[PDB]
């Protein structure tokens, strides 16, 4: 409903620059990029509290980020490689609920 | 006073910040809020001034809060018309006016618009050395439309400049252990503004930029800048 | 609070049933039981979508789990281990959006 | 008179892998039930709903029952009844519009007639369950009643009770067996068996199981017969 | 002597792919490698318990290993980027007992 | 009555696997035991045989220990010249000796052997054998082993045709691999046809060792005439 | 057994004051106290040079330390809190071998 | 005589950011002893070996003593003495040279005096009285009990700092309360000198290195001899 991620599906190429856009409706000050394996769970990459901020999750080497608008939150692979295949979410969030969006399927071969 | 060069134990050192320097880095990587003649608005607390200034780049804000050192700082712009430049941030930017459009908040920044111009189209040039390692490896010039300007215009100017020539701050790291900026005012007056953000793991914008509420402008025409920077092993 | 936890902090012993609940106000369908570790985020223990339903997450074994009622949920540690120690977050489910409560810390000696 | 099962008739637990909790709920002390009630109202051609209150905790005012057809449907619908049957609230659903949340719950035929169905006193109905663990009758036992035409569902339902709380016929994680089916047999010679486990893979449909209900299958308390029988494998 | 890491500092580029190695002389099963992180000490990457097994530690992503040998095992960063600039420390064990090498500082550009 | 091949219930997925496939693919990539024309020079147990083979690649071992399917299946071999073909552990790998210039090391496996006489090509000639790849019911492709071995282990040709598809198809990486399933089928032509998993069982340990038993039976293709074909399975979109 | 720790399995109530004691056979000069703990390599507290001395770890704060002997070296927590429940490691050590103990679990209530 | 400490003369504890144990420790109940020993062995050229067994725990059985030079080890090789310093173990090296691999060892400097003619009648013992200072106005005094008519300044600082260790926490375990301190001897015949109570700034405390200044091997007349220690606070 209210989180929607670009690009939507996106396969990639062994050591180019992917960016995925997130963006929002609520005007939330939080917002979030996790990346689901399969008996993983989403685990956390970066965060951040407002535009300007940025903060390391629980893996976050590999991707920088950025949030330059509210509505806006981008993740970004430095340099493509395999391993980074993955479905990639994002989330806003005022306190104790969350709001995701729907996936974006990165293939990197 | 003419506060001291500072040695080793003085400066923060980037290894022991755990946090994400593109944080710092936000604050100067092309980023800065600039207005050319403006009455400010309506205050919010004492010892600050909102104007409606919008962002020239992205849509990010419609009205912004300088807050000054202390409120005859304030009594003084408080109805002038004057220019603005300078670092603004949003995380834990707070103010109250109604009276969606956006809002930003920085410190400082303020010039008194009538006078302190060129008088046809002209800008102004100034140098900054450089130093890596106690040695002078790299020196260049910066710009700006003012007479009595802003320390914390040159200081933005000078930091874009190294975050894209020298990568003074990375997402990650950066290069760099130490850096502090240092002015010599044209009377022996020496101020510096340590570089790297304090240590541990997160960084406060607001607390950073806070520095700068002095609104200390400097002479454009005769100002020297140094930038003293070092680099630790492997 | 669209999301409640009893109780906030318990103490067990070694070998011991444990029972936690949520009740949730909104007649929600989906319910989930999360432990956080930090290096972890939350990993998902068992979550269910309707009274009567329940299934495994990713990190399931040891525990066991119940939805009565739209309103309660609850995990259930069948002979406690003191690797079960760790803070306990359960959520209510919308769609994309989730709303948690507070958390419920347990040791077990 | 469907015919006695063989292992690639049967359903094996070791290739679910969802989990039996599921199975379980269905048959631990679980069970909708009203005396006397008459249809209230309706949603798609071949079902019924009454009013009727969940007994233990709160969860629901009205029942929607689901029998085979719509002259099933037509046949009960007017008709004073009696209720029991297992019950699901997982993909459930009727717009009856009347909202303020009224909760509501699900379940397949399993309704009969009320008056003369009744045994005239105190008494009650036995009725005798025969187990076979390997091939060994190693227990019996029997569950009782109070219509004289009770539903297969009904004697299904205590049968699967007992056998949970006396063989772990069922657990949350997985079972005891390999498969399992529950044969009855009628004095007619009539037989017909049901599955007792899930089907394999990763998830259970409780709607769905249970629709094996559909029929309203009725059966004679004081005469049918009923068997169950559950192989194992490992430890 | 007893570990020898090899080289002992090295720079990377970003994308490109390092590999570190480690030698023993104290002919054991147990090798172990990890990276130190400011923040929360010596962290574990992958282990092994005899040539032939690499198992993951808590810090594994980023990085496979091998164990070509008794004496040898080494690791590999499969695309340095600049988050995994540190010293990496690989060690050798039989018990309660560690036996650590001199370091390896990388710096991956 | 050759063998009930898998439904996709009854063979491993490598989802259900959370550990390292490295440890898996260890095993296969370019990594074989080979000796050829000798005979057993001691034994650990009843039922295996202690070659002296030397390692001729790191110089890991200096004698192999392999552990037959009987008392019986050694009795057999225990004197005869032969070859020696197959994937070897270390880790949980056992066996007193004689151990000489306690040091030399120490490698392990299980099957592998056949009679030298007779069993080879006069020619010069190597036989070839050819493997068929299907991802997902397709023949995606096909290719071919050799060997010097007319009755030759299935074990030899199962290793050349692992190490291929590493190689190629990157059957196992270190995570994962990119393939959900997979089974290895032989045909004999005598029509009999025997498959094995290719797969890691679910859990996050994998043992190196307990996996390698399968090759114990010592089966024993006809080079000239045996088929191979692998079948693998993405289970992606 | 030549580094022994002791007790091996305490539980405390906040506010009490609670020493982890530790004797190697070795006879080191150096020996050091870790904690244990989700989402952190081993963290150092307190290390010991020789009898008389001790230095802080990277943590070692809300907790004090005791080299009487060649031998020992004792953790101490002056006011326990429920933070400082966590598995502790002595460890001896003599150029690069560490020679820990067994671990101490430690709840504090 | 050498002046008087000034605030800047002074180590401060704030300065100081190591453990202050391993001060408290030197000081803490904790001291070497010995009546009526001769020297059994040599290490360096200006320094003695004694055979002393260790009275708390079992610590040492040798301990070395380092005198400011030959002459003055020379001076005592031979004689027959009592013995009391303040003992550290980090970086205490001796070479034993016959093997004895295996004997416990320990450190000082100073600490002696003569034995025939140092002592007192029947274990009469003399009271020396030190008076505290905190913020410049007296705050408590009390007396130390020593055993020898000629006593060194080590072992009466020892006896003064283990009081008010226990007392006033003179250190902790983490800091001190106070801020800066020295203990200051006044000699019956003019003479001043103070010593420096607190650590050099940093964090390291190196215990050997503060020992050194004990050398020198003074000694005061006990019955006679005036101690002050002037402490500041936060």
């Amino acid at each position: 409903a209210a989180v929607t991620q670009s690009p939507r599906n996106k396969v990639a190429v062994t050591g180019e620059k992917v960016t995925l856009s997130c963006q929002q409706t609520n005007n939330h000050n939080n917002m979030y990029w996790y990346r689901q394996d399969t008996g993983h769970g989403l685990r956390l990459i970066h965060y951040s509290y407002g535009a300007g901020s940025t903060e390391k999750g629980d893996i976050p080497d590999g991707y920088k980020a950025s949030r330059p608008s509210q509505e806006q939150f981008s993740l970004i692979l430095e340099s493509a490689t395999p391993s980074q295949t993955s479905v990639y979410f994002c989330a806003s969030g005022g306190g104790g609920t969350l709001y995701f969006g729907a996936g974006t399927r990165l293939s990197v071969l | 006073e003419s506060q001291p060069d500072p040695m080793p134990d003085d400066l923060h050192k980037s290894s022991e910040f755990t946090g994400t320097m593109g944080n710092m880095k936000y604050l100067y990587d092309d980023h800065y809020v600039s207005a050319t003649k403006v009455k400010s608005v309506d205050k919010f607390l004492a010892h600050d001034l909102i104007y409606n200034i919008s962002d020239k780049k992205l849509k990010n804000y419609d009205k912004v809060k300088t807050e000054l050192l202390n409120e005859d700082l304030a009594k003084k712009y408080k109805d002038e018309v004057v220019d603005v430049y300078g670092s603004n941030y949003y995380v834990n930017c707070y103010f109250s006016s109604k009276d969606t459009g956006g809002k930003t908040c920085m410190y400082g920044g303020i010039t008194k618009h009538e006078g302190n111009h060129f008088d046809n189209g002209n800008l102004q040039n100034v140098l900054v050395r450089v130093y890596e390692n106690k040695r002078n490896t790299i020196s260049f010039e910066v710009q700006t439309d003012k007479k009595s300007v802003t320390a914390q215009e040159l200081d933005i100017k000078a930091r874009n400049f190294l975050i894209n020539k020298k990568n003074l701050y990375e997402f990650n790291s950066s290069p760099y252990e130490t850096g502090y900026i240092k002015f010599i005012e044209n009377n022996g007056n020496t101020f510096w503004y340590d570089m790297m953000p304090a240590p541990g793991d997160k960084f406060d914008q607001s607390k950073y930029l806070m520095m700068y509420n002095d609104n200390k402008t400097v002479d454009s025409k005769s100002v020297k800048i140094e930038v003293h920077l070092t680099t630790k092993n492997g």
